[PDB]
C-alpha cells in the first residue's frame, strides 16, 4: 500500500490550487478516500471524505465552499481542488485511506497515509534575510561558559542553512526552527555555548545561506 | 451523515 | 464539532517504563476512537481502533481501552522506538483529533542556563529592536519565559522557539524572542527575561539597561 501526493507549493491568498494524489497496492474502487492536513498550531484537521465511487462528499466547516475533492477509480487516484484560498489553509496535506479491513460498524479511522504535501498560502515575495549578531557578553556568561549567537532575520520562503565556521564548529550548536511572524516573514536562531577562555582567541562565524534569494552571509560574532 | 461507511 | 482533549501535553519516560496517555471528549463517542503515533518528519501511523483493537503490526505493549468519554493509551514497558508525538481521533460524530501527547526519554532535572542577548546596534538603525533570550540544555521540556520592560510584563509581542530533545544530552534549549519598534525600545530603559522552571528554586532574572 502506497499512497504519494503532490502539487503543493507557494501561493497568494484568493487564488487557487489543486493537489493529486496517486494509490498504489491495493484494491481502489473499494475504498472511500481523505485529506487530512496538519498545522504547527492547530494540530492535525481533518478536511475532506469521498465515498469509494464518488457518490456522496463531505467537507470540514472551514473549507465547505470553497474546497472540492474528487477521484478518478481508472486512474487509482484521488485530487482536491482548492478555491479562494486564505493564508489559514497553509498546512501540509495528507492522503489517507479509510479502515484497515472493511467493515460496516467500524469505519472512520485512517489505516494508511501518504507522507503528505506541503501548501503555503502567503502573500510574501522571496526576501533574502539579515543576519544581526547575538554578541557575547557578561550576561551572556554563566560559569566558564559563553553564549553567543546569530538572528536570521526576514526571510521567505525556507529553509535557511546555518552553520558555524564553516562547519568546523559543531559541538554546543543549536540552531533553532524558524518562525512565522506577523510579517509573514520567516526569523531563527543559531545559538552555540563555547568555553569563555576562548573569546578573545578564537574567531565564532556563522554561514547563513538562503538558497532561493541565492543569498550568502559569512558574520564574524565578537564579544562586547 | 459523513461517519457513514465510505466503503464498499 | 467533537472536542478532543488529550493530557499532559508531555510524559517522561525510561525504557520498561510503563506510559498512560489520557483522551478526553466533549461529548461521548462510543467505541469509534484511533490513536496515531507521529515522529518528527514523518506521517502518522495508526496504533489503534475503535477503542481496543491493535493495527497490524503493533507490538502487544500499546493497549487502548476506555468507552464514550474518557479514554486511555498504555505502554506496558516503553521500548527505543515509542518516543514520538501520540494524537487520538473519533469517528463517531465527524472527524476529530486530539491535540496530541509528546513521549520524551526521561533524565534528571537541569535548569537551563539563562542568558540575554540586547538588540545589535546594526538592527536598531534599520528601525526594529530584537531581544533573544535563551534557555539552554533544560529538562523537563515545560518552562515559562516572561518579559518584563521597565517592570511592565509583556504579551502578545514575543515569540518562542524549542529544539527537538537532544540525542546525548537529552535536554531541550528555548528561544523566546521580543520584538519592539526602535521608537518604542528607546523610551524604556530595563529589559528583563524572567524564567521559570521545575530545576529553579525560584525564579531567575537576566535583564540588561538599553545602552549598557
Amino acid at each position: 500500500v502506497q499512497l504519494v501526493e503532490s502539487g503543493g507549493g507557494v501561493v497568494q491568498p484568493g487564488r487557487s490550487l489543486r493537489l493529486s494524489c496517486a494509490a498504489s497496492g491495493f484494491t481502489f474502487r473499494n475504498f472511500g478516500m481523505h485529506w487530512v492536513r496538519q498545522t504547527p498550531g492547530k494540530g492535525l484537521e481533518w478536511v475532506a471524505v469521498i465515498w469509494h465511487d464518488g457518490s456522496n462528499k463531505f467537507y470540514a466547516d472551514s473549507v465547505e465552499g470553497r474546497f472540492t475533492i474528487s477521484r478518478d477509480n481508472s486512474k487509482n487516484m484521488i485530487y482536491l481542488q482548492m478555491n479562494s484560498l486564505r493564508v489559514e489553509d497553509t498546512a501540509i496535506y495528507y492522503c489517507a485511506r479509510d479502515s484497515l479491513f472493511y467493515d460496516h460498524d467500524n469505519s472512520g479511522y485512517y489505516g494508511y497515509w501518504g507522507q503528505g504535501t506541503l501548501v503555503t498560502v502567503s502573500s510574501a515575495s522571496t526576501k533574502g534575510p539579515s543576519v544581526f549578531p547575538l554578541a557575547p557578553s557578561s550576561k551572556s556568561t554563566s560559569g566558564g561558559t559563553a553564549a553567543l549567537g546569530c538572528l536570521v532575520k526576514d526571510y521567505f520562503p525556507e529553509p535557511v542553512t546555518v552553520s558555524w565556521n564553516s562547519g568546523a564548529l559543531t559541538s554546543g550548536v543549536h540552531t533553532f526552527p524558524a518562525v512565522l511572524q506577523s510579517s509573514g516573514l520567516y526569523s531563527l536562531s543559531s545559538v552555540v555555548t563555547v568555553p569563555s577562555s576562548s573569546l578573545g582567541t578564537q574567531t565564532y562565524i556563522c554561514n547563513v545561506n538562503h538558497k532561493p534569494s541565492n543569498t550568502k552571509v559569512d558574520k564574524k560574532v565578537e564579544p562586547k | 451523515n459523513p461517519n457513514a461507511n465510505p466503503n464498499a | 464539532q467533537i472536542v478532543m482533549t488529550q493530557s499532559p501535553a508531555t510524559v517522561s519516560v525510561s525504557p520498561g517504563e510503563r506510559a498512560t496517555l489520557s483522551c478526553r471528549a466533549s461529548r461521548s463517542v462510543t467505541s469509534k476512537l484511533a490513536w496515531y503515533q507521529q515522529k518528527p518528519g514523518q506521517a502518522p501511523r495508526l496504533l489503534i481502533y475503535g477503542a481496543s483493537t491493535r493495527a497490524t503490526g503493533i507490538p502487544a505493549r500499546f493497549s487502548g481501552s476506555g468507552s464514550g468519554t474518557e479514554f486511555t493509551l498504555t505502554i506496558s514497558s516503553l521500548q527505543s522506538e515509542d518516543f514520538a508525538v501520540y494524537f487520538c481521533q473519533q469517528y463517531n460524530n465527524g472527524f476529530t483529533f486530539g491535540p496530541g501527547t509528546k513521549v520524551d526519554f526521561k533524565r534528571t532535572v537541569a535548569a537551563p542556563s539563562v542568558f540575554i542577548f540586547p538588540p545589535s546596534d546594526e538592527q536598531l538603525k534599520s528601525g526594529t529592536a530584537s531581544v533573544v533570550c535563551l534557555l539552554n540544555n533544560f529538562y523537563p521540556r515545560e518552562a515559562k519565559v516572561q518579559w518584563k520592560v521597565d517592570n511592565a510584563l509583556q504579551s502578545g509581542n514575543s515569540q518562542e522557539s524549542v529544539t527537538e530533545q537532544d540525542s546525548k544530552d537529552s535536554t531541550y534549549s528555548l528561544s523566546s524572542t521580543l520584538t519592539l519598534s526602535k521608537a518604542d525600545y528607546e523610551k524604556h530603559k530595563v529589559y528583563a527575561c524572567e524564567v521559570t522552571h521545575q530545576g529553579l528554586s525560584s525564579p531567575v532574572t537576566k535583564s540588561f539597561n538599553r545602552g549598557e
